[PDB]
């Protein structure tokens, strides 16, 4: 008896009142019946059955399921942070807290929800990751993690999907703004890889990961791009050779800024990669640090002369001298030039001393 | 070798560590390649070029453009099969710029294939990209088929066909939308027996994608298969999948039908017209979104110039009117910035007893509007209603409006008032302006700006001389002289070139009478400004006097203003003798 | 064998109003005579009473053809510009290079300030350098701005009443004997009384205060009012800070800031203004708003 006014009560918040549209109380009873229902069926365990499940499922469709109207971004850089288009947050917050504790459910039922959560669900679940303002992606984002750890099922098609978004995003158009809610949630996800490295897993990296630097927003979501990219080379030092001729052949000689981050993200992967393997790569890769070194901009001379402050560079450095030989004119010529920075002087003046304190030419 | 030897353009000068260089060397080839031999060429450098190029983007571009071009160099066309694996091997990159280009050259020069040639190597060739495991080959597969179905044999193209339904038929996107946006080029296959049969289905399949941009890309292309003109079937096989198309939830789909409403009216027909996008055009200005309706404001001019004549007032009258007051009343800035532009256009159509009754009312309202750029659009195609409208009956009621809007405090408005003016006051008389709008000239050439002030001046010697030189000496001249005895060097400036642009249609008389004392006058100013300037113009005034008063006065003015102190005014004075011829 | 090089620079400013950058080796020529022309200027550049003054532009090339329409051509009507016009603007490489052409063609009509921005470490960082080498593809036309800015004034002084610079007063300069004995010739250090008159912005405390940009000083105005008495000058005009009116009256009218770049960034929407000095001194505002219109 108990169990008909669960899904008899869903009829009022049925309908939408519309943010745009003044509202009367309307407004307030339907947040008020969220706001009981979540706490309900947060402390109330075991009310849920199968018939509810199709109810629910029917409701989240017709409530999160739209496109954004059309937005306006006359600047391309983020620093406005202001979601003009989005106004109706503090309503769909309640229906996403719902979603999200009842999948964090400890008796939920993934085959019963099945029936119902299909490709198509997951294609309309998807397309809200345009989002404009950041409090929905996170929670999508999480969404996502939470629909992932329970439906093992649709990995899949989710990383088709995943996939299509990112070809999209690189070639077409850069106008999805939520690839770093994924990127950080593919970085975490992958950490999870306790099997051996499949073919498909391998290339995926390669053909997807590796040529998304080449972004024109790189500097929205490049730690979490090299995180991700990292995290492979943890699980198997074999295909780092790969990905470093690839950083290297898509290095952005044209953006500074760019050049900033590959810098970091490359110090960041030489802490992982053994000596054997880094001879394959010694050669070139200080070849090209030494046209960028001998840059006349700041930033960029400074973090490449930074590399001489961790352990396991100096070591890598250390263990031949054949590497010295084309940074020798770099530093030679680098003193001579650019006289208004002294602090790049100094840099570089200290690094040829470290440099001469191994027995080299 | 007369040119670079071929062993060094071989092994010693592609050396590919070198970007800039082997781009260079790519570029240039060209030389090189004509003096090879044609044979040698095809025979040798062709692998050779297609081995060797490992993958950057600036070598790989240089390579397709020139295998585009060297369509001549091969030496026959027998032998172009050889430039068919390099531009296969390039289209399967992952770059979309190279391997557009790519299929731009093969396309280029898929019409100089010989039937024996295209048969043998571009049949397969095409069969392979779209096979292709990858999604970039798979896309640059169906840019080969809108030219390689008609040229080949009846056989062949039966199989063609099905090879693009299968490519069409993809489980990615990014194929799904190239066969989309690629389908009106390739849609042009004559046989209509066939495409009834076999495409239309393929068409609603397509228009029903789950994805929007395939939607949009194929109610866009809907205008090739529809230039057919099957009026006697549109109804049961083109018309449903429009008007499903219509009500649109992902709204840009809306919006590219609002773009492209005007270029499906030329083909959809009259009836068909009347009956059905009537009804949605209404339906469709009446929506939420605002890019929709600012396209259907924007093309309401064009979509009622080119309906049929037969009973446009009723139909416009009964449908359009009624709907458009909730635009012009709407809260949107760019609807009514786009509206205001167009809706002038309606005038003559609406007839003159029934546009003086409903057009102006709505006419008067967005001129007063608080938007700028809707006034300054209204003032810019205002010389429409003046000849379908007396200039008595248009004096009566949109005169007093734009003749008190034009000292508003946007620049832009007054310059275009003033620009516009010459017209109407040359239809209203040349006594009207002068008695009323004498006071509003004189404001204008009195303004800050100096846009203003030269358009003003522009009005006057336009006027000047639709109303003769009486009008001239009598009004004008003294009020000009006038304004030379003010304090701001940016208004004397202003009458110093007015002085000149009133000679130059005057003549000499009035130049000689009156404007040279006020120039040879106005040389004595202390202000540098005013002391240079006034050569500037004497630059130009020169020719318009005769050879007496020159040497009489106009000389020992310069040759005294030559040794001012100041170097710019000097320089001035020398190019102004030089001229003037004065040796 | 000038008037063939008057017409070149007539042609290259020409182009340059069609929104068209020069080449590397015309720019480097034409740097080098701005530096020969401009070593001859004092520390404090005497102007006369006929002049226009004018705020920030940052490049915005559309918005300095509204100024010219607004208050004439660069030819006739005298020009003061306070400074700054890298960075922060699609189009600065066009803007220095029409300003400097037409600085190189009329040093008498138009005159050009210092910026705090025309500095090597500010034009990298916030950008000129990036647009240097993208319309370029080297960084041979940015050292050659940068070693130009170098010999750019640092403050004005026209009719010997009203004091013009870009940021403000200094606490280590109190009469413009101090100015004049500066060494103009140097990057902008990152303190001391050139970063301070590059830096400085007016305060509504008193006295002395730490600028929030972390360069410069805040003065009240008590300080100004000290400095116009004791250099006998009548009105500051400085531009650098924005302001929503284009020109803002501050101090008891003993400093007035200008900005002369409408809609900063595409962002702000704030209006610009530039100030006219008559024969007599007499000043004037003029406000007007925006014009309207892979790695390799
Ligand atoms: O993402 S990319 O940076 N391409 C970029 C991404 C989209 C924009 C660029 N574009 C472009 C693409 C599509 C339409 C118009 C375009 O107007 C251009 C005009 C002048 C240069 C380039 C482009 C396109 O060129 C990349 C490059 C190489 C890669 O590896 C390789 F070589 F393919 F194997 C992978 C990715
Ligand atoms: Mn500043
Ligand atoms: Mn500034």
């Amino acid at each position: 008896q108990e169990l008909f006014c669960q899904k008899l009560q869903q009829c009022c918040i049925l309908f939408d009142f519309m943010d745009s549209v003044s509202d009367l109380k309307s407004k307030e009873i339907k947040r008020a019946t969220l706001n009981e229902l979540v706490e309900y069926v947060s402390t109330n365990r075991g009310v849920i059955v199968e018939s509810a499940y199709s109810d629910i499922v029917k409701m989240i469709s017709a409530n999160i399921f739209r496109t954004l109207p059309p937005s306006d971004n006359p600047d391309f850089d983020p620093e406005e942070d202001e979601p003009t288009l989005e106004a109706s947050w503090p309503h769909i917050q309640l229906v996403y807290e719902f979603f999200l504790r009842f999948l964090e459910s400890p008796d939920f039922q993934p085959s019963i929800a099945k029936r119902y959560i299909d490709q198509k669900f997951v294609q309309q679940l998807l397309e809200l990751f345009d989002s404009e303002d950041p409090r929905e992606r996170d929670f999508l984002k999480t969404v996502l993690h939470r629909i992932y750890g329970k439906f093992l099922g649709l990995r899949a098609f989710i990383r088709k999907q995943i996939n299509n978004i990112f070809l999209r995003f690189i070639y077409e158009t850069e106008h999805f703004n939520g690839v770093a809610e994924l990127l950080e949630i593919l970085g975490s996800i992958i950490n999870g890889f306790a099997l051996p490295l499949k073919a498909e897993h391998k290339q995926f990296l390669m053909k997807v990961l590796i040529p998304m630097h080449t972004a024109k927003g790189l500097a929205l979501f490049h730690a979490q791009l090299a995180y991700c990219v990292v995290q492979f080379l943890e699980k198997d030092t074999t295909l780092t050779e790969p990905v470093i001729r690839g950083l290297l052949k898509f290095w952005p000689k044209t953006c500074s800024q760019k050049e900033v981050m590959f810098l970091g993200e490359i110090e960041e992967i030489l802490d992982v990669i053994e000596p054997t393997q880094f001879k394959k790569i010694e050669e070139p890769l200080f070849k090209q640090i030494s046209k960028c070194v001998s840059s006349s901009h700041f930033q960029v001379a400074e973090r490449a002369l930074y590399f001489w402050n961790n352990e396991y560079i100096l070591s890598l450095i250390e263990e031949n001298i054949d590497k010295i030989l084309p940074i020798m004119f770099a530093s030679l010529y680098k003193i001579s030039k650019e006289h208004w920075n002294p602090t790049i002087v100094a840099l570089v003046y200290n690094v040829l001393k470290t440099l001469m304190e191994m027995n080299g030419k | 070798d007369d040119s670079l030897y071929p062993i060094a353009v071989l092994i010693d000068e592609l050396r590919n560590e070198d970007v800039q260089l082997r781009l260079n060397s790519i570029k240039k080839l060209s030389t090189i390649a004509l003096a090879l031999g044609v044979e040698r060429t095809r025979s040798e450098l062709l692998p050779f070029l297609t081995d060797t190029i490992y993958d950057e983007d600036e070598v790989l571009l240089a390579l397709a453009e020139q295998l585009g071009t060297f369509t001549t160099l091969v030496g026959g066309p027998e032998y172009v099969h050889c430039l068919l694996p390099p531009l296969e091997s390039l289209a399967t990159v992952e770059e979309t710029v190279v391997r557009d280009k790519a299929v731009e050259s093969l396309r280029a020069i898929s019409h100089e294939h010989s039937p024996s040639d295209l048969e043998a190597h571009f049949v397969p060739l095409v069969k392979r990209l779209a096979g292709g495991d990858w999604f970039t080959s798979r896309t640059s597969a169906c840019g080969l088929f809108s030219v390689c179905y008609p040229r080949v044999s009846s056989a062949v193209k039966a199989e063609l066909r099905q090879y693009f339904r299968n490519l069409c038929s993809d489980d990615t996107p990014m194929v799904r939308r190239a066969a989309a946006s690629k389908l009106g080029e390739f849609a042009k296959v004559l046989e209509l027996d066939n495409v009834k049969s076999e495409i239309i289905p393929m068409f609603s399949n397509l228009a029903s994608d789950e994805q929007d941009s395939v939607r949009l890309l194929a109610v866009e292309a809907c205008v090739n298969i529809a230039q057919l003109l099957p009026q006697e079937d549109l109804e049961a096989l083109v018309m449903p999948t429009l008007r499903q198309a219509a009500e649109d939830k992902s709204w840009r789909v809306r919006y590219m039908v609002a773009d492209k409403f005007t270029e499906l009216q030329k083909a959809v027909g009259p009836e068909i017209t009347k009956t059905d996008l009537v009804p949605a055009f209404q339906n469709l200005m009446k929506d939420c979104e605002a890019e929709v309706r600012a396209a259907a404001s924007h093309k309401v001019k064009e979509f009622c110039e080119n309906l049929s004549a037969d009973c446009r007032e009723n139909v416009i009258m009964s449908q359009i009117l009624p709907c458009i007051k909730e635009l012009v009343s709407d809260a949107n800035q760019h609807v009514k910035s786009a509206l205001a532009s167009v809706i002038m256009g309606l005038s003559p159509i609406l007839g003159k007893d029934n546009t003086i009754e409903h057009l102006l009312p709505l006419f008067l309202a967005q001129l007063k509007d608080e938007c700028p750029e809707v006034r300054l659009n209204i003032i810019s195609n205002l010389d429409c209603v003046n000849e379908v409208i007396g200039i008595r009956q248009l004096s009566q009621s949109l005169l007093p409006a734009i003749v008190e809007l034009a000292e508003d405090a946007k620049w832009r408005v007054r310059l275009a008032i003033i620009e516009y003016m010459p017209l109407l006051a040359g239809q209203l008389g040349v006594e009207f302006f002068d008695e009323k709008l004498n006071s509003l000239c004189m404001a204008w050439l009195v303004d800050h700006v100096y846009a203003i002030r030269e358009a003003a001046t522009s009005n006057l010697k336009k006027l000047v001389e639709k109303f003769g030189k009486e009008w001239a000496h009598a009004t004008i001249i003294p009020k000009v002289l006038a304004m030379s005895g003010d304090p701001n060097y940016l208004h004397r400036m202003t009458t110093l070139f007015c002085i000149n642009v009133l000679s130059e249609v005057c003549g000499q008389d009035i130049t000689t009478k009156h404007m040279l004392p006020t120039v040879l006058r106005m040389a004595g100013d202390p202000v540098a400004n005013v002391r240079f300037n006034v050569a500037k113009s004497l630059q130009k005034i020169g020719p318009i006097l005769d050879n007496s008063t020159l040497q009489s006065e106009v000389k020992p003015i310069l040759e005294k203003l030559t040794q001012d102190q100041d170097v710019d005014v000097k320089y001035f004075a020398q190019e102004a003798l030089t001229v003037l011829s004065l040796a | 064998d000038e008037k063939v090089f008057t017409k070149e620079l007539d042609q290259w400013i020409e182009q340059l109003n069609e929104c068209k950058q020069l080449s590397e080796s015309q720019v480097k020529s034409l740097c080098e005579k701005a530096k020969e022309i401009l070593t001859k200027e004092s520390n404090v550049q005497e102007v006369r009473c006929p002049v226009t003054v004018c705020g920030d532009v940052h490049g915005q090339f559309h918005d300095l053809m509204e100024l010219f329409r607004i208050g004439g051509k660069s030819p006739d009507t005298n020009y003061l510009f306070m400074g700054d016009y890298v960075n922060r603007g699609y189009y600065s490489v066009e803007t220095v290079t029409l300003l400097v052409a037409l600085k190189v063609r009329y040093r008498e009509r138009i005159t050009i300030l210092r910026g705090n921005h025309e500095s090597r470490q500010i034009t990298q960082v916030y950008g000129f350098y990036d647009e240097c080498l993208r319309k370029y593809g080297n960084a041979n036309v940015w050292k050659y701005f940068t070693d130009l800015f170098d010999y750019l004034p640092l403050t004005a002084l026209v009719d010997g009443q009203i004091f013009c610079l870009h940021g403000g007063l200094s606490p280590s300069i109190d009469t413009l004997d101090h100015i004049r004995a500066l060494d103009r010739l140097q990057e902008v250090p990152h303190e001391g009384p050139m970063c301070d008159l590059l830096w400085s912005d007016p305060d509504d405390r008193g006295g002395w205060g730490i600028s929030p940009r972390g360069a410069g000083y805040t003065f009240g105005q008590d300080i100004s009012e000290t400095f116009n008495h004791a250099n006998g000058l009548t009105l500051v005009s400085r531009a650098h800070q924005l302001v929503m009116e284009g020109y803002n009256w501050c101090h008891d009218r003993n400093v007035v800031t200008i900005f002369s770049a409408p809609n900063y960034c595409y962002r702000c929407g704030n209006q610009a203004a530039i100030m006219e000095l008559d024969d007599t001194l007499k000043y004037s505002f003029l406000q007007f708003d925006p014009a309207p219109r892979y790695f390799l």
